[PDB]
């Protein structure tokens, strides 16, 4: 059983001429040794980073003079700021557990390839926001399962509790909110032959300005 | 089904930016984003348990967020001028940064100084493109880039250059203790 | 892979004459598709609803002029109010996750059938309260296990964390408190041939008035 | 199905002459009946108790007139006080769940035997603190796994959430902090042939006084 | 003034946007005259017109353009109610 | 409960109004039973049901009836936007 104390005893001996101390790091519970939890967490920071900029572009698009939807723009700006903040938080968690961030790490979770386009009408934009938030949420479920269930030799409840507290609880609220927005728009489009659509989009945008 | 409203058109004579200037601004936006990503990697490096320089980590994570704000300010300027009604998706691309490790605080500060120096030169080139277009001298944007962006660049370069000089003087004989103390000073902690 | 965005692209086409958008809802992680977690959560709201009214009747019984135990009545009124509040909270969680509440949903957990009677002496009433709280607690353990362990294709840590935070932590405190009350009454009944029983019940009820 | 209510009905009958009430306790979810979670929790209180006194001796050693490292002493005193407080908290949790504390209970987790010595130089002391905190953290991972994964008939998310909230989250921070301290000392020892070591230890101790 | 009547709020907002656009162009021409005089480049006035006057012009144009776009979208089917609500919002009143 | 779905807000408000109307009639029948028992006119309970319970019933019915009338007028041409705005007003939000 290698320990940091034993590494010190060995290397601090007059016989030694170095001080490697490989066990004197923050790694415990074999974090990073078994399973894919460590690499998946790095890829999760990368997903938030990419989405933060996708949301930023949507916020910009809704703030052009033709669309001019301050409420939709505010909704996306908030999603962007939150994803940017989470990117930094995950990077710090990766290093807190004794690993190092690799910005080119890929996830093993088989996820289809669909480019994010910022130029969308209101319903399309909310639908894409809903899909991307569900993807972030299901990725957290995947990492959580990898940490506490998929590998016989890996059990990391620290990562599980971190995901539960910092990601999982709030994902449900965001997804429910976005799903509700798509239902509202769907009704504006279909009821009474969609006759109130333009006034409804204006009223809905004003509502977002007050509630986002 | 009709899910969107038939677009309307309003007067457009007020939309005056020219192509060369607009393209230089679009390129600058990508450059600011690239800088934010490179600073994130520096923050990540100094956050490692085996490096453990929280002062440097915070300095660079703060710099990453500031570069993201610079990108947002340039985007807001284009929107104010009536641009970005299309071609928004192609404005940015997130890619892994080129460098992910530094030997110590001095190497990172010198790399940051060089990155800032490159950004300053690039902004001066946007200014040239926007001012010297034979068909339209964009007085207002040139003024904005000069008074806001260059102001931040020159102050930032001097700050990084001073930090690099101060810390580098400690490297020939006090690499560990010198960097340790300097790092805590970045956090406002006088040991 | 069906997504809300793809449903919008298809239905918002000039070819379409409807706007179903089946994927534009708050369902993610296949909530409700695999396992019994979704139906068990609905049955859990139903159990709290039924118990809220059982506790309300016990509170009423202890407030009749013959029993007149304000402390016991307050204890049951609090249990009733908490169970009523949880009923609404669970219903809201069921809908937050994209499902719909069904008030006739039954649990699969094999639980014996024992009618709740409100007319009881003090020890009997506390014993029944203890048993019903243990049943609520074990039902939470069951749903938690169904969400994260029993079914290979179902892993829902959002439901697990919700149960952990809103139910599980507090159940231990309530059960320990009620178990302690039964121990106190047991001693009043058995020590010194139960001679102090009537005075002890009065003193104990006064104690409940100050601590419930 | 034995219940506290049924025990009362039986024992409170004119036929009875006793009041055992074996089911009127705080035990639920078969806590203590299957698996090793109950005994492991007791052994965990014992580990914290032993470590609290080991840390106290290190705090004393660093406060002797020759070492005189107030920062190192403060670091160990804090670790000691926290471990003492956790010892009492775990004992209370053991009894909250209806069990009783046994101070001679051993853990099944195969852990090597290494005496804790308080007389150490600075790097050695931090290395030992790091190792003992990793051991406390991995023991929590072990109990957590025993409660929710290792035994088919045992699922206790109350113990899991208790460990997640009261131990697991904070262990990561402490271990990362201690690992960072060993990295700093390692550099003071190796850079520039270790020439600044004595001044660096003084400066580092002053830093600990301000940040512990 | 040349005009004294407008069909509705959209026409007035579009006319205001066009007036502001003309003023912006005129200020840029004052800047050119003041900066490019071969005998004297008036650095300070050019700077004043650019940093103060043009700043107000560009922000103002974007504001009017956005108001015009928002209200104009309501005109094909909600001319009366759309303008009524928009008008009260200008007063800070959410009906 | 007997019903678990409603077509929209109007149907739910009308169902609530009908439920309240049934409760009012039932309370009046409790009052009759308590007041007209040939052996004992329970003056106090009759007074309590009349002054407390019926008071709440009549105010509640008028409130629900008004809400139903207001929203129902919007249904022939503004089902979605009308209900959306009305719904937010219930939360005290003026869009
Ligand atoms: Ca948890
Ligand atoms: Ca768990
Ligand atoms: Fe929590
Ligand atoms: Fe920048």
């Amino acid at each position: 059983a290698d320990t940091c104390y034993n590494d010190v005893a060995l290397d601090c001996g007059i016989t030694s001429n170095s001080l490697a101390l490989p066990r004197c790091n923050a790694v415990y519970g074999e974090y990073g040794s078994h399973g894919n939890v460590a690499t998946e967490l790095q890829a999760y920071a990368k997903l938030h980073l990419e989405r933060s900029y996708d949301y930023l572009l949507s916020a910009a698009y809704f703030n052009n003079y033709q669309t001019n939807r301050a409420g939709f723009s505010k909704l996306f700006k908030k999603l962007s700021d939150e994803a940017w903040s989470k990117t930094i938080d995950i990077i710090k968690h990766v290093t807190k557990r004794g690993d190092k961030m690799n910005f080119d790490q890929h996830s093993t979770m088989k996820t289809e390839r669909k480019n994010y386009t910022a130029e969308n009408h209101e319903l399309e934009a909310l639908a894409k926001a809903l899909d991307t938030q569900k993807e972030l949420a299901e990725r957290a479920f995947y990492i959580h399962r990898e940490a506490t269930r998929n590998s016989q030799h890996l059990h990391d409840p620290e990562i599980a509790q971190y995901l539960e507290e910092e990601f999982i609880e709030d994902h449900a609220e965001k997804i429910r909110t976005l799903a509700g927005h798509t239902s509202d728009l769907k009704k504006f489009i279909t009821a009474n032959n969609g006759h109130d659509l333009s006034l409804a989009l204006y009223v809905f945008d004003e509502y977002l300005q007050k509630t986002v | 089904t009709q899910c969107n409203v038939n677009p309307v058109q309003i007067p457009k004579d007020w939309i005056t930016m020219h192509r060369s200037c607009r393209n230089s601004m679009r390129q600058q936006i990508q450059m600011e984003v690239g800088a934010s990503l490179q600073y994130l990697a520096m923050g990540a490096h100094f956050s490692k348990d085996v490096v453990n320089r929280p002062g440097f980590a915070q300095l660079f994570f703060d710099a990453a967020s500031e570069e993201r704000e610079h990108a947002m300010k340039l985007i807001e300027y284009l929107l104010m001028r009536g641009e970005l009604t299309n071609d928004v998706s192609s404005l940015l691309q997130v890619r892994p940064p080129t460098r992910s490790s530094w030997k110590g605080g001095v190497e990172a500060l010198e790399h940051a100084l060089s990155m800032e120096s490159d950004v300053t030169k690039s902004i001066r080139n946007v200014i040239k493109a926007c001012e010297d277009d034979s068909e339209f001298n964009d007085y207002h944007l040139v003024d904005y880039l000069t008074g806001d962006f260059l102001e931040e660049q020159y102050k930032g370069q001097r700050d990084l250059a001073g930090k690099a000089s101060t810390l580098k003087k400690l490297m020939d004989r006090h690499e560990a203790l010198g960097e340790f103390i300097f790092d805590k000073k970045l956090l406002g902690i006088d040991v």
